[PDB]
């Protein structure tokens, strides 16, 4: 993998390539 | 902060995917 730098745009575009249907949501507020 | 240390930092695909759900 590469440097895991993830920032909104990346974060859920991580979670969508490394989840994706599977179901994810990351946090923000808490 | 799964978005701290990711973003404001480096993290491991490992805890991203923990977050399956």
């Amino acid at each position: 993998f590469v440097n895991q730098h993830l920032c909104x745009s990346d974060l859920v575009e991580a979670l969508y390539l490394v989840c994706g249907e599977r179901g994810f949501f990351y946090t923000k507020p808490t | 902060g799964i978005v701290e240390q990711c973003c404001t930092s480096i993290c491991s695909l490992y805890q991203l995917e923990n977050y399956c759900n």
